Formats: C-alpha cells, sequence, structure tokens
C-alpha cells in the first residue's frame, strides 16, 4: 500500500527558514515525481515545484523562483523542501504528493497526476 | 553540472569572453554546448578550460 | 479567482447533475489534454477525481465523468447523491513546466 | 524525437552579425531516440535474408 508521511506541525517566527520533510513507502522512490503543493487557509492550493528523485532536477514557478530550495536524499527515500525568507503569506498546510511515472524517453514532469497525498503539516508565521 | 545517472547526457555549460560589436570592450557570455563539440584545451591538470 | 476561474457554488436536487466548469486560456486549458479535478472538504486532504481530462483513478465512484472543449473544461457528476457535497478544484498543465490550480466549487444535493 | 525543450540565445560576433546558441533547457532533460516497430523489422530482415 502506497503512503506518504511528513514532518510535524510547528510555530516559526517571520523571516526565518523552515525544513519540511516528506517520506514515502510502497514504491521505488526514484521512479515517481514528487510535487509540492501549498494551501493557505481556505484558499485554493498553489503549486510550488517538482523534484526528480532519480537525478535531482527541480523547477518552480515565477513567484517561487529564488526563495524555495528543494532536494532529496536517495539513501533514505525522504524529500526535503527548504522555504527561505519566510513571510506571513506562507501560513499554510504544506502537502507532499506523488506525480507521474519517470521514464527516459518522455517528460512527464508537468502531468498534474497527484495519485497520492501526504497528511499535510502546518506552518504559521505570525 | 550534475546528472549522476549516465543514461542521459546534460549539456556542458561553458563561458567565454566575447569581442562585442564595439570591438575592444569585452563582456563574458555563456552558452550550452553538446559534449561532442567541445574538447579540453591542454594536457595540463586544469579540468575547467576547454576548446571547440 | 485564484489562477483559473470557475463558478464558486451551485445547488441542485438528487438525480440531476451539477456540472462545474474550469476556465480558461489557450496556454493552460486549450493547449493540452492534461487536466485533472480534485475534491476537497472541511479538514480533509484533496481527493483525486479525474486525470488526463476523461479518465478516473481506482477508488472514485463511477458517477463522475469529464469533458472539455476549446479553452474550457468541465466536470460531470451525473446522478447526484448527498455524498457529492464537497469543494471541487480543477488544475491543469500551464506550459514551461508549470501547473495551475482553480478556485474551488462547493456542491449541494438538496 | 528530441524531447528536450531547448531555448535559443544570441551573441554578438563583431559588428552587425549574430551567433545563435542554446541558452536554457526548459523542463526535465531526457534522451533522444528513434523508434522502429519490431513486428516490421523482424519480418523485413528475413525477407531480406531469402534474397
Ligand atoms: C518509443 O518507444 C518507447 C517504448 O519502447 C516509448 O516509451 C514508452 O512510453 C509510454 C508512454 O508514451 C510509457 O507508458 C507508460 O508506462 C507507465 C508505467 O506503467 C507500466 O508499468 C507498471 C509497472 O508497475 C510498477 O509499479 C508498481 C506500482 O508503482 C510496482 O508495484 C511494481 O513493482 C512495478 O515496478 C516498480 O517497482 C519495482 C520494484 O522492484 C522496480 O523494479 C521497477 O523498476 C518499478 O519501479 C504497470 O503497473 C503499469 O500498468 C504499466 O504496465 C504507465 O503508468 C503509463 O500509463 C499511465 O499513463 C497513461 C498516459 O501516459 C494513462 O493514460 C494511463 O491511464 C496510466 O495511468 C496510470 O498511471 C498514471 C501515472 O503512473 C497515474 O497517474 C494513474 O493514476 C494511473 O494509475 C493506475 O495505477 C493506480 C495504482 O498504481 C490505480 O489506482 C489507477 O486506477 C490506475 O490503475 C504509460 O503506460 C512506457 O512506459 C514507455 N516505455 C519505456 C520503456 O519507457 C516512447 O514513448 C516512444 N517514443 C515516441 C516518440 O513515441
Ligand atoms: C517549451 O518551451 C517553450 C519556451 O518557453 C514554451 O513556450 C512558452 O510557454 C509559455 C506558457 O507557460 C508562454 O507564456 C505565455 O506567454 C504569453 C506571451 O506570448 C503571455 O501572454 C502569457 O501570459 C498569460 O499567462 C500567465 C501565466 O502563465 C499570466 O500570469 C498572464 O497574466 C497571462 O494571462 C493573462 O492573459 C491571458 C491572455 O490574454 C488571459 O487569458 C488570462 O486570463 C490572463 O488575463 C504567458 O506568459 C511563453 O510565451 C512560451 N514561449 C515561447 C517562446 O513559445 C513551451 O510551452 C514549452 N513546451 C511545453 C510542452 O511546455
Ligand atoms: C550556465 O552558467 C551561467 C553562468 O555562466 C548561469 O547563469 C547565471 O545564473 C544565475 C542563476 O540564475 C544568475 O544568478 C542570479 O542573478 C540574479 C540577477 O538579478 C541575482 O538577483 C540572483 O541573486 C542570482 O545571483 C547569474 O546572474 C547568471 N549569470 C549571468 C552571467 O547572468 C546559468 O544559469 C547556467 N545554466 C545552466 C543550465 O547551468
Amino acid at each position: 500500500q502506497v503512503q506518504l508521511v511528513q514532518s510535524g506541525a510547528e510555530m516559526k517566527k517571520p523571516g526565518a527558514s523552515v525544513r519540511v520533510s516528506c517520506k514515502a513507502s510502497g514504491y521505488t522512490f526514484t521512479d515517481y515525481y514528487i510535487h509540492w503543493v501549498r494551501q493557505a487557509p481556505g484558499q485554493g492550493p498553489e503549486w510550488m515545484g517538482w523534484i526528480n528523485p532519480s537525478t535531482g532536477r527541480t523547477n518552480s514557478p515565477q513567484k517561487f523562483q529564488g526563495r524555495v530550495t528543494m532536494t532529496r536524499d536517495t539513501s533514505i527515500s525522504t524529500a526535503y523542501m527548504d522555504l527561505n525568507r519566510l513571510t506571513s503569506d506562507d501560513t499554510a498546510m504544506y502537502y507532499c504528493t506523488t506525480g507521474g511515472w519517470i521514464g527516459l524517453y518522455s517528460d512527464t514532469s508537468g502531468y498534474p497526476n497527484f495519485d497520492y497525498w501526504g497528511q499535510g503539516t502546518l506552518v504559521t508565521v505570525s | 553540472a550534475t546528472v549522476k545517472n549516465g543514461t542521459v547526457e546534460e549539456m556542458k555549460n561553458c563561458s567565454f569572453n566575447t569581442t562585442t560589436e564595439i570591438r575592444d570592450k569585452e563582456k563574458k557570455e555563456y552558452a550550452l554546448f553538446y559534449k561532442p563539440d567541445i574538447v579540453p584545451l591542454s594536457e595540463t591538470n586544469n579540468t575547467s578550460e576547454y576548446r571547440l | 479567482q485564484s489562477a483559473l476561474t470557475q463558478p464558486a457554488s451551485v445547488s441542485g436536487s438528487p438525480g440531476q447533475s451539477i456540472t462545474i466548469s474550469c476556465t480558461g486560456t489557450n496556454y493552460d486549458v486549450g493547449s493540452y489534454n492534461l487536466v485533472s479535478w480534485y475534491q476537497q472538504h472541511p479538514g480533509k486532504v484533496p481527493k483525486y477525481i479525474i486525470y488526463e481530462v476523461n479518465k478516473r483513478p481506482s477508488g472514485v465512484s463511477n458517477r463522475f465523468s469529464g469533458s472539455k472543449s476549446g479553452n474550457t473544461a468541465s466536470l460531470t457528476i451525473s446522478g447526484l447523491q448527498a455524498e457529492d457535497e464537497a469543494t471541487y478544484y480543477c488544475c491543469s498543465y500551464a506550459g514551461s513546466s508549470i501547473i495551475f490550480f482553480g478556485g474551488g466549487t462547493k456542491l449541494t444535493v438538496i | 524525437t528530441r524531447p528536450n525543450n531547448n531555448t535559443r540565445k544570441s551573441v554578438r560576433i563583431g559588428p552587425g552579425q549574430t551567433f545563435y546558441a542554446t541558452g536554457d533547457i526548459i523542463g526535465d532533460i531526457k534522451q533522444a531516440h528513434c523508434n522502429i516497430s519490431e513486428e516490421k523489422w523482424n519480418d523485413t530482415l528475413q525477407k531480406v535474408g531469402i534474397e
């Protein structure tokens, strides 16, 4: 059975950085994209980026380009998002999700096929 | 660069000083080159100097 | 209106269908067949409903169906029952390795 | 196919002329390849064998 579990909820004051972690069990970690999705209170979820756990390529949209660092450790099958220069607008639940299948001959990174979701962990800047 | 797999190549990121369109006022510039089109410049131990 | 636009809420009777539309632009919804739909609920994780504009993953009841034309996609929930009362988002590929989400749409079965 | 989504770049080379180059790779890097159907090639090469 495929499942993902993240770090715990926390309080952090403005301007710092946060290391949120995601771990998954039930599949080979390198063979599915890891997509980061954020939902501020009551707002539609906003997408932050994707990770290729096989090689370590990443990408982020315009507003997040240059203030979120994403990586992973292959030895422990755990993915890491490092949001930096935090603000009040970062108050949200951060979700770790499982994307498309990875193959050499096609770029399935952009497929929004979030098959599974993590339980979600809380950040509150105030 | 960093791909670590060997199944896929990357393209080497190379930088070079350019004679601008006003000649003698150079500016550094970079471009991606496929690896077969680039060779190391010399037998010396410098692994960071390349030639077309 | 978050990144994509949709009606914020509709209410109807069981047996009919509340159909939620997802709009819209050439680069996001018109260009690609990569449109999914997600259902959310108070205090809950999103639920994965449709993928590749017209297919459903295992675990989704078969009352749903998907549709698209031009620059707008839609979700069909034909045969309404009171389980469907939830907040429905659309999301799709947006070019240059970007994906956009929608604003949400609550449902009701009176 | 070449699945890599390359993007171009321009560089000046002396007066009034440009040298186009690759400047970015949008998305995930992937392998270039050619696809041939085994069902046709297997037939074709024994057809060539009889000749
Ligand atoms: C040139 O020619 C080449 C060919 O030589 C060609 O390349 C091909 O391109 C194809 C696409 O263009 C591509 O096809 C896709 O393949 C996907 C892979 O799935 C297949 O294999 C798995 C094997 O299962 C894995 O994983 C399970 C679970 O994770 C695991 O338990 C197993 O162990 C197994 O191995 C893993 O673990 C091992 C542990 O030891 C490890 O050793 C392994 O390495 C591995 O890690 C099967 O289960 C599948 O059934 C397939 O047989 C395939 O997923 C994909 O289909 C999906 O996407 C389609 C669109 O492309 C959709 O239309 C379709 O519906 C599929 O949707 C499912 O998957 C997506 C994403 O994965 C997901 O979002 C969906 O929810 C849906 O999920 C299903 O499963 C879940 C549960 O898991 C259910 O809940 C759902 O209801 C669904 O049932 C494509 O079929 C092909 O791979 C590729 N070939 C190669 C060699 O790369 C190239 O394109 C040509 N070039 C040109 C230009 O044309
Ligand atoms: C391969 O790489 C190429 C090269 O990058 C990719 O091509 C680029 O694709 C992007 C799409 O992500 C495209 O960006 C658009 O450019 C348009 C200009 O030509 C802009 O008008 C457009 O802006 C709208 O979208 C933004 C969000 O992405 C909004 O923030 C913005 O406000 C615009 O939205 C408003 O306007 C529209 C139209 O009126 C309206 O409907 C909306 O409601 C809103 O009011 C994007 O910036 C690039 O121009 C493309 N560049 C090139 C050279 O082609 C290509 O996609 C890649 N391939 C794959 C498969 O991804
Ligand atoms: C290939 O190498 C070149 C350098 O030779 C890389 O270009 C450099 O990219 C970085 C990251 O985007 C740029 O740094 C940033 O610049 C902005 C400027 O506003 C600054 O605000 C940021 O803090 C950051 O420093 C850098 O400027 C840029 N170099 C030049 C000369 O423009 C390029 O990214 C490499 N490409 C690949 C695919 O490896």
